């Protein structure tokens, strides 16, 4: 029969842990790093691109940083065509609550959702998980600015700073060092490229291996505002905050 | 690996013998059948002190005139109960009578080899076979009182006495000698109280065992610890009267 | 479409798998849930492999199903979010078709019979959770605490203990909680609840979580200085000796 | 019967990979070299007909597919998979896209729906990866041009030049020596020829070469004429003749 | 070897054999005998019922499938419920459509063909049970031997389970004898309870132990069990 | 991990076993095949071989007419041959009734080409053991031969060959052809093609061969045939008065 | 490796599939069955191993008739070879009624065989354990065909199958030297009890019963029918007599 | 249009005596002003000491009769040859009845 | 049909609802309550087919505290009426139709601004000051045009409505048996027991 050649994908190890969620984890470890930053005045995302050339396009390029919403985005750690797929679901999830309420969707309920999928892929269908982390970075108007992250297990919790992908310890450290609850914007902006500038696995930290993103309520307006900075917008962060 | 509805070299279902055995570790159960009644008794064995004994259900209703006790994991027992509670009922609504006590289990063990990942014969929609073995016991106006011995291999067994879990083969030595055509049902308590004290890890009380009965005028009926107490009381000295 | 048997029988009569489970329910943070003579209070641990949280909005340890009903959980947290909202649903269910909330055995019962459905239904595997479910019947003064395994196990507690190092402070409250005379206060049972916790937690403020539940839906979580205040008086009794 | 494998054949292993996604990948190293160049008025792909036997007549295969009349592609590794993507790719810009919207695909959208077709071979029950990666040109209004490269796993990424199979690792450091944001199309097939004369062993012409370029509408191509915004297509596939003619320019 | 091609039915082994449905067969051997016999006006069914205590019953292993039909089986009770169960419902469809009893032949045909299935197909397992068929029909009477494997047999007499061997060799001996047992059932019955006594080693055959049945002429499927049996110990 | 030998999935080094295997398989039957384009006909060739004597000769073949205008010959067992037989006379049938004209050859080849394709990605499916070579006279492109594998490969010939001395076959027509520098075989009846099929195919198996020892299939406008034992032997003498 | 005959539809490295080879073991091992085609019509006969004294006789019928010209005998596993007959008289039941004329022998072949070839395409089942002898008469002659457990056939002078089909073959292939111009079939049938009683001998041991049915366009008007009483016994005579 | 119900007559009678009871039946069958038949038993004995008749729409009324014979037959299988008591062969009737309860036998039944 | 009545003054929305349940020839029930609490802050007033009234009332209030349970939140009045338009809306299109019109009065704890919407069985959903279902609109309508100010007081509100009543016990054909009042406001949801004569 085909039993044989059935790897059991949602099974318990001896000691009560999940195989492949673990092993999609490491896999993840291996990915390029992304941080998020949560200061009173909006949230950073932040995320190393995994392998580049002279070539490859980066002003049209986009592999960890994806705007789900108009309040809500993500950073990606891990297969970028198993976020995909998520990121698209998730995106028509948001869409679900808007009609049916007529009200954005708020964060954790977006999250858990996501989370839950990921769950399933866990306890049946025998399928392999998604290899995928996301750190979520929205706003709404019962809980304000939120950062959240998610794994292969479907497990999530909140953060005020925290990194998915490779060298997070190392990098987490760093954030656990030097946060401070009344940051603002511009500090986190800055604790981020320096948290990246010490992990990185490359030589230098240019701005052709970055992606940045912000997600601000602009003083001068009243509403949320998300923005993906172009390769020139990080270039120039990069100079200011003194990493040239 | 191996199909979970595969035949050993001796012509026996793997599963369903692993089963058998998962059913060895359970806690015991006894069940005594006379004219006067059928009696069915069973050790809780709480895990701990913290654990309230009488939230340990392993003697249930079936519908009045029919009752069962369990052994084994327990948990499995719980679909076991409510087909049997349906289909006694059911009965009942299609032919206004009680159903016979033989067809009710006939109809429980039907479920039993109900398992498997795609077996050529229906839609046998269940991963293994129940881990739990069960006594029903009842009573019906063409066989009167009787006691059955229902196993996950969907075979059933009429019984005059019968023990199952951890200390059967041991118990079942004893109902061997003890049980006779004349038991009156007060016998049948005391024997069943008996059994499950030598058995019994712990030293039997009112609060890890417990003891019931069917009788065609009152049916089923589970003995509530005050009057199993004396029970256990008067054993004692009869016992030690000799 | 897939239905393999993931959860069989071993010739010593084990399921394995369920057995796993239960190795991922002893690797959770620890739950304890103790009834005083008119409530029922339920205390869980805080990890500490990581900490830059934000308290707010991470999902707590403890749930609410009902107004009158509170679930907490040591395993797979993922795992705990599906049998959460399957009772959840069932809750509002039964309001709706028996025109009553339900009973906390009743509770307990739907989510144990769930938690056994998954050790032998095909192409799944058990939850690696085991539950802690209290509150009090409508109408009913009686403390009520039940607790259930990934075999689909049950039964009411006078208190009870899961998750790592559980045996530790189950040991406690064996030796610590008399049925004769419960915490007749919701203070003296919340203080043993910290105690037991104190046994495993060593030191931990902020990772000590209590939940104070009392009939009628009166339902409230305390707050770090509520708790920390009881972990004070409590140290405070040892060093006065 | 009965398909009955409801499982997936490619899963993590301890270390994090992904194995049959790695052999996949292995499988398109053994192809033969094809590559995309971007220019400022145009992007070109092209690759090799390796012919399999003299008696094989290479026209009745082309490596180098339209998708849609902006859009092109190419590829390296297993043939016949890159076949039924093709089908698939040309479908899908209808089904999903040209018979809600009325009109054909972006470059960008198109790939993604390509890449979701390879990412869930990647999990989806009862089936291995697809042995290809492919380099897609086209050309869109809004985004102007494009090219873009799908591997294995689904994943995409957009590039100013690039080569896969064979010998990719010289081709793409041969690329980024002659590769500048002002090239014209002529020079990036210029390019592209001498790249690809590299990588080919034997006979080097217009026969054993396939060549396409996405750049200006030919109103030509069309079929009819009576309707203003209708120009043609941007997607032209170079004869064995036009290629032998910029040959001797080499 | 063969651990390496008995994991399923839908694999044969280098030799061309088929160890789960010989696996099957092995549960036949293993339960209790029961022996099948026939005149030219009567079909005999004599079993031997087991007990599993002393303070168990002896397990009936008689089911009667319509009128005219009945079998006795060997081996794992469920699948013999579940087989007669089919042929009680076959034999059913023949008098409500038909209104025509039908033919002992075809009722051993359609259970070859029942049984076959389940020895092709992934996911299911033979059936692990022996069963003797008779009947009385437009033909006369008649008694099949039915085997996991499919195979059914049209048989004089015959029998299956343990020790099963000795009755058969009885049988087989007596054949000239009993076939012309004509009109008088209580002398085809004692020669069936004579071939069955040929497998006994453990005991003797008592009045809760015995198990008989009859079909035949102006006789509808019945089976006597006790007391009944009484005149035959 | 050593299964990945027995279903469709990739080895370490990117390969399909089973893919490989069959290839392997189509050589079973130690028969070999050619066939060439003539002016506006097209011509196959294949061995037969009857070895019992308890077979009916007549019944003993491995081509088969597809439809009226399409011809198919198979490399490989004859039950993986017939059921890609039944396959293909199905979708020619089928194509006609939806788009009102003859399946044209080529797309034939590659419907039955992603068929196979389909067995070479999906675990549950196995590939068939065969190759299978198309002929007709397409109304569109003339004579026509497309040949399909277990790889779910396929491609247009000027002539092919296929069996265990397929080499020998091809490397004798590649000569051929590099000498009259054309790409068909000049002759305006395809009896004198049917001849050169079968000259060559002589020559480079080094082979006599009976009227019972060969099997023709001719494909013109319109129409697709097999040839008689008798078709045959007229053609046997033909040539054998030339050399 | 190996292992590439545990499981059905897999190639083994030199291309072979060892379950359908095993399957021919189960044939191999079974009774001798054989099939002679004659000037207008086919005979069958098959030999009946008597186990006992207790098997009634002429009871246990083997050769099966599909639709109402024919004829059908197989060796092997005897459940293998209903089923193959089930499903032949539904395809045969189908033809009729979709086309009104019953169905043709070669058509009826390839129904045979494509159900067959069909058990050697997936892992889920098993290929048939037997190799059937069929034919009877249509619109132009008679037919004779043999089915193996791969789905392999052709139509067949004679044929023969199981224990002693070499013995068989043996005298069948006299049979087609010395009679180039056809036997008869009343001839077939003397022939038929003959090759079956030669072929005996490779099963000497035990006793045996004969079967024969035939179908003829002059002698049973195109229809399938079991040769029985004096036709029979002649034929077992003619046997009998040529056996010494 | 098609109609799929009929109108064959008859009139039946039931009744129950201390210790006796009858069911009695013309058998006559007709449609419309025709008689099909002076001779068609109407009252049939369904075994177990029950006699039965569904008067009306003939085919309906048989159907009915059939499908109860069908249903003590079943009754002895599933329950050790239980008798089936006259009221429990009612209750069995009420379902048989209920379960075409949107396209109802048309008759009138008594046993 | 019965009177299904709503006003939105300045802190508050009330809504009164007939009393009378009605089959056929006879008046069943004099003291019936055609509404369902959503949530602490809103409530659901209905009429319309039998049986469909009250089974959709219930789902609806099952629906939203269920929503209540999994977010430890009360959805905004307007989100509530979103929920249930596109649930009316569904069920227009579906094999039976829920014949059910409604009213929902909630009171905005966030915005602190109390809210009428009224929902016909299409799914027809507006945002009013006042409402109502059936033939009550045309009876009560050119009163409340008239008398109606946004700065009304619970108590101006309650008087405009006995008003409204007293037109609708005057020239309507039905004796609907009076109305059951309730307010929704910062403090949630009470009946006013005494509008038997206020």
């Amino acid at each position: 029969g085909s039993r044989r050649y059935d790897s059991r994908t949602t099974i318990f190890s001896p000691e009560g842990r999940l195989y492949q969620v673990e092993y999609a984890l490491e896999s993840i470890s291996h990915a390029g790093t992304a941080i998020g930053i949560m200061a009173s005045d909006g949230i950073v995302l932040a995320a190393e691109r995994k392998v580049t050339s002279t070539l490859l396009e980066q002003d049209t390029s986009t592999e960890k940083l994806y705007k789900l919403n108009d309040k809500i985005a993500v950073a990606v750690a891990g297969l970028t065509a198993d976020a995909e797929i998520l990121i698209n679901t998730a995106r028509i999830h948001a869409q679900n609550y808007l009609k049916t309420y007529n009200e954005d969707i708020p964060v954790e309920i977006l999250v858990r959702r996501l989370s839950d999928i990921k769950q399933g892929y866990t306890q049946h269908g025998g399928l392999r998980p998604f290899g995928v982390s996301f750190i979520y970075a929205g706003y709404d108007d019962r809980y304000g600015y939120q950062l959240y992250t998610s794994n292969p297990s479907g497990n999530y919790t909140g953060w005020k700073a925290i990194s998915v992908g490779a060298n997070t310890s190392a990098a987490q450290t760093l954030l656990q060092m030097d946060y401070k609850d009344d940051m603002k914007v511009d500090d986190a902006i800055e604790l981020a490229l320096k948290t990246l500038s010490k992990t990185t696995d490359s030589s230098a930290l240019t701005y052709d291996r970055l992606e940045f993103a912000t997600i601000r309520k602009g003083a001068n307006d009243g509403e949320v505002y998300q923005k993906i900075f172009k390769p020139q917008e990080i270039k120039d962060i990069l100079v200011k905050t003194g990493i040239t | 690996d191996r199909g979970v509805s595969t035949f050993s070299p001796e012509g026996r279902l793997f599963q369903v013998e692993y089963s058998l055995e998962a059913i060895k570790l359970g806690s015991t159960a006894i069940g005594i059948a006379t004219k006067e009644g059928v009696v069915l008794g069973v050790e809780k064995r709480a895990t701990s002190p913290l654990l309230e004994s009488d939230s340990i259900e392993k003697i249930v209703e079936i519908d009045r005139h029919i009752g069962c006790a369990m052994s084994g994991l327990t948990a499995d027992a719980r679909s076991m109960i409510e087909h049997a509670r349906t289909a006694a009922v059911t009965h009942n609504l299609y032919y206004d009578e009680d159903i016979n006590v033989e067809s009710l289990t006939q109809s429980v063990c039907d479920l039993a080899l109900r398992f498997g990942e795609g077996a050529s014969g229906e839609e046998r929609l269940m991963s293994r076979p129940f881990g739990v073995a069960l006594l029903i016991a009842g009573h019906d106006a063409d066989d009167g009182y009787q006691l059955f011995h229902a196993e996950p291999s969907g075979t059933f067994y009429r019984y005059n006495a019968k023990a199952i879990g951890s200390g059967s083969e041991g118990a079942q030595a004893e109902l061997l000698n003890e049980w006779h055509s004349s038991l009156t049902l007060k016998e049948a308590e005391l024997l069943v109280l008996k059994i499950l004290k030598q058995v019994m890890e712990e030293k039997l009380d009112e609060n890890n065992a417990q003891l019931s009965c069917i009788t065609k005028q009152d049916g089923f009926k589970i003995y509530d610890n005050e009057k199993t107490a004396e029970l256990i009381k008067e054993l004692k000295e009869k016992e030690a009267a000799e | 479409g897939y239905d393999r048997a993931l959860s069989i029988f071993s010739p010593d009569g084990h399921i394995f798998q369920v057995e796993y489970a239960l190795e991922a329910v002893k690797r959770g943070t620890c739950a304890v849930g103790v009834k005083g003579k008119n409530c029922v209070v339920l205390g869980c641990e805080r990890r500490s492999t990581l900490k830059l949280q934000d308290t707010r909005i991470t999902p707590s340890k403890v749930s609410k199903i009902d107004s009158h009903v509170v679930l907490s959980f040591s395993g797979l947290n993922a795992d705990s979010r599906i049998l959460i909202e399957k009772a959840r649903v069932e809750a509002q269910s039964h309001r709706l078709t028996l025109e009553d909330p339900v009973t906390v055995e009743y509770l307990t019962r739907y989510v144990a019979g769930v938690q056994q459905r998954y050790t032998q239904s095909g192409g799944v595997r058990p939850f690696g959770v085991s539950t802690l479910i209290a509150g009090f019947d409508p109408r009913d003064d009686e403390p009520k605490l039940y607790q259930t395994e990934p075999s689909g196990i049950y039964s009411s507690w006078s208190a009870q203990t899961i998750g790592r190092n559980s045996k530790t402070v189950r040991e406690f409250l064996e030796k610590n909680y008399d049925r004769k005379e419960p915490p007749a206060t919701v203070e003296e049972c919340v203080k043993l609840t910290v105690r037991s916790l104190l046994e495993v937690v060593q030191t931990g403020a902020k990772n000590i979580e209590i939940t104070v539940v009392k009939p009628d839906s009166d339902i409230v979580a305390l707050s770090s200085e509520e708790i920390n205040q009881y972990v004070t008086q409590i140290e405070q009794e040892k060093q006065e000796q | 019967m009965t398909d009955r494998y409801s499982f997936s054949l490619t899963t993590f292993s301890p270390s994090g990979k992904l194995g049959q996604i790695d052999y996949a990948l292995t499988a398109v190293k053994q192809g033969v070299t094809s590559l995309g160049i971007k220019a400022t008025n145009g992007v070109v792909i092209a690759t090799e007909k390796k012919s399999s036997s003299p008696l094989a007549m290479s026209e009745t295969l082309s490596k180098v597919s339209l998708l849609t009349p902006d859009i092109g592609a190419v590829y390296s590794g297993m043939g016949p998979d890159y076949r039924v993507l093709v089908d698939k790719s040309r479908k899908v810009a209808h089904t999903s896209y040209k018979r809600i919207y009325g009109e054909y695909p972006p470059t960008k959208l198109l790939v993604s729906e390509v890449a979701k077709i390879m990412q869930e071979a990647t999990q989806s029950g009862g089936v291995r990866p697809f042995g290809v990666s492919l380099l897609i040109a086209g050309h869109d209004e809004f985004n102007g041009f494009s090219l873009y490269q799908v591997d294995p796993s689904g994943s995409y990424f957009p590039w100013k030049a690039t080569a896969i199979g064979k010998g990719s690792v010289a081709a793409k450091t041969f690329l980024e020596k002659r590769w500048n944001d002002e090239l014209e199309l002529e020079d990036a097939i210029h390019i592209a020829l001498l790249t690809l004369k590299e990588s080919v062993e034997g006979e080097f012409n217009g026969d054993t070469i396939e060549l396409a370029i996405i750049g200006d509408e030919n109103p030509d191509l069309l079929g009819y004429t009576g309707i203003p915004t209708d120009k043609g297509p941007r997607f032209r596939k170079l004869t064995s003749q036009e290629i032998n003619d910029r040959l001797e320019a080499l | 070897f063969r651990n390496n091609y008995d994991g399923d039915t839908v694999t044969f082994s280098p030799t061309g054999r088929l160890f789960q449905v010989e696996y099957a067969l092995e549960a036949i051997k293993q339960g209790s005998v029961t022996v099948g016999l026939r005149s030219n006006t009567h079909a005999v069914l004599v079993a031997l019922k087991r007990n599993a205590d002393e303070l168990s019953s002896y397990q009936k292993k008689i089911i009667k499938c319509d009128e005219h039909m009945g079998l006795s089986l060997a081996g794992l009770a469920p699948d013999a419920r579940v087989l007669s169960n089919y042929l009680r419902q076959q034999c059913n469809y023949s008098s409500l459509v038909f209104n025509r009893k039908l033919a002992v032949e075809r009722a051993g045909h359609l259970l070859c063909d029942k049984a076959q299935k389940n020895t092709q197909s992934y996911g299911g397992r033979p059936y692990g049970v022996g069963l003797l068929i008779i009947g009385y029909d437009k033909s006369g009477a008649h008694l099949l031997e039915f085997q996991p494997s499919g195979n059914v047999t049209e048989l004089y007499g015959t029998a299956i389970g343990a020790r099963s061997q000795g009755a058969k060799t009885y049988l087989e001996r007596t054949l000239d004898t009993f076939i012309k047992i004509d009109g008088n059932p209580d002398e085809l019955i004692k020669a069936g309870v004579e071939a069955i006594s040929q497998s006994l080693r453990d005991e003797s055959l008592t009045v809760d132990n015995l198990s008989i049945a009859i079909v035949g002429k102006d006789t509808p499927f019945t089976i006597y069990d006790g007391e009944a049996v009484a005149k035959y110990i | 991990a050593g299964y990945d030998r027995h279903i469709t999935i990739f080895s370490p080094e990117g390969r399909l076993y089973q893919v490989e295997y069959a290839f392997k398989a189509t050589n079973q039957t130690n028969i070999n095949s050619l066939a060439v384009r003539g002016k506006d006909c097209t011509v196959v060739i294949s061995q037969k071989k009857v070895p019992d004597k308890l077979l009916d000769p007549t019944t003993v073949s491995y081509i088969f007419c597809i439809s009226r205008t399409i011809g198919m010959v198979v490399n490989g067992p004859i039950p993986d041959a017939r059921n890609a037989a039944l396959r293909a006379k199905a979708e020619a049938a089928e194509f006609r009734y939806k788009y009102g004209y003859d399946m044209p050859c080529d797309v034939l080849a590659k419907r039955m080409a992603n068929l196979s394709q389909i067995y070479t990605q999906r675990a549950y499916m196995r590939p068939l053991g065969v190759i299978l070579t198309f002929v007709s006279v397409d109304e569109e492109l003339g004579p026509s031969i497309y040949k399909t594998d277990p790889a779910g490969y396929y491609v247009g010939y000027k002539a092919t060959a296929t069996g265990p001395k397929q080499q020998e076959i091809t490397t004798n027509l590649e000569n051929h052809f590099k000498k009259s520098k054309i790409d068909h075989i000049n002759e305006e009846s395809w009896e004198k093609v049917v001849e050169f099929a079968i000259t060559h195919m002589i020559d480079a198996l080094g082979t006599e061969f009976s009227k019972n020892d060969l099997e023709v299939g001719v494909a013109t406008k319109d129409k697709f045939f097999t040839l008689s034992a008798e078709n045959i032997e007229e053609r046997l003498v033909a040539i054998a008065e030339q050399d | 490796g190996t292992g590439y005959d545990l499981s059905n539809s897999v190639f083994s490295p030199d291309g072979r599939n060892f379950q359908v080879e095993y399957a021919v073991k189960a044939v191999e091992n079974g009774t001798t069955s054989i099939g002679i085609k004659c000037n207008d019509g086919v005979v069958f006969a098959v030999e009946k191993l008597i186990t006992s004294k207790l098997l009634v006789p002429q009871k246990n019928v083997k050769i099966q008739v599909v639709d109402r010209h024919i004829g059908c005998v197989y060796s092997g596993l005897i459940p293998d070879g209903r089923h193959l007959v089930n499903r032949g008289r539904e395809e045969a039941a189908s033809f009729k009624k979709l086309y009104k004329t019953p169905i043709p022998i070669p058509a009826f072949a390839d129904r045979l065989g494509q159900y067959v070839q069909a058990h050697t395409l997936y892992n889920s089942v098993r290929p048939f354990g037997v190799s059937t002898i069929f034919g009877g008469v249509d619109k132009n002659g008679a037919h004779l065909y043999m089915l193996e457990p791969s789905g392999s056939y052709w139509g067949y002078k004679g044929a023969a199958t199981g224990k002693g089909r070499q013995s068989a073959k043996a005298e069948l292939e006299k049979l087609v030297d010395h009679h180039p111009e056809g036997l008869s079939a009343r001839e077939a049938v003397k022939q038929a009890a003959k090759i079956i009683y030669l072929a005996h001998e490779d099963n000497k041991e035990k006793d045996f019963e004969l079967e024969i049915s035939w179908c003829s366009l002059s002698e049973t008007n195109g229809l399938h029918k079991f040769v029985k009483g004096d036709l029979l016994q002649e034929a077992i005579d003619f046997a009998q007599k040529e056996i010494n | 249009q098609f109609n799929p119900y009929g109108d064959n007559g008859g009139t039946i009678l039931g009744i129950a005596g201390e210790d006796f009871a009858v069911l009695a039946g013309d058998t006559r069958n007709i449609t419309d002003y025709s008689i099909n038949s002076r001779y068609e038993p109407k009252v049939f004995d369904c075994g177990d000491n029950i006699v039965m008749s569904a008067n009306g729409f003939a085919a309906d009324g048989d159907a009915l009769v059939k499908r109860f014979k069908n249903s003590v037959k079943w009754y002895h299988f599933d329950h050790n040859d239980k008798k089936l008591s006259i009221n429990s062969a009612a209750r069995n009737i009420q379902h048989l009845l209920y379960g075409k309860r949107f396209f109802p036998y048309y008759v009138h039944t008594i046993i | 049909m019965d009177i299904i009545l709503g006003i939105r003054v300045q802190d508050s929305v009330i809504l009164a609802s007939s009393k009378a349940v009605t089959r056929g020839i006879s008046v069943l029930k004099d003291s019936d309550d055609k509404t369902r609490q959503l949530s602490p802050h809103t409530l659901m007033s209905f009429a319309g087919e039998a049986g469909d009234t009250v089974q959709f009332a219930e789902y609806i209030q099952a629906n939203i505290q269920l929503y209540s349970i999994r977010e430890d939140y009360e959805l905004s009045p307007q989100a509530v009426s979103s929920f249930v338009r596109q649930e009316l809306a569904k069920s227009i299109r579906s094999r039976r139709p829920y014949q059910v019109n409604v009213l929902i009065g909630g009171y905005d704890k966030k915005k602190n601004k109390p809210e009428l919407y009224q929902i016909d069985y299409l799914g027809t959903k507006v945002e009013l000051p006042y409402g109502a279902h059936g033939y009550s609109g045309f009876y009560t309508f050119s009163l409340l045009d008239h008398h109606y100010r946004p700065d009304m007081t619970t108590e101006e509100g309650l008087d405009l409505l006995k008003l409204c009543v007293q037109e609708l016990e005057k020239r309507m054909p039905m004796d609907f048996k009076g109305v059951i009042v309730k307010i929704v406001d910062k403090d949630g949801i009470r009946q006013v027991d005494d509008f038997q004569a206020q």
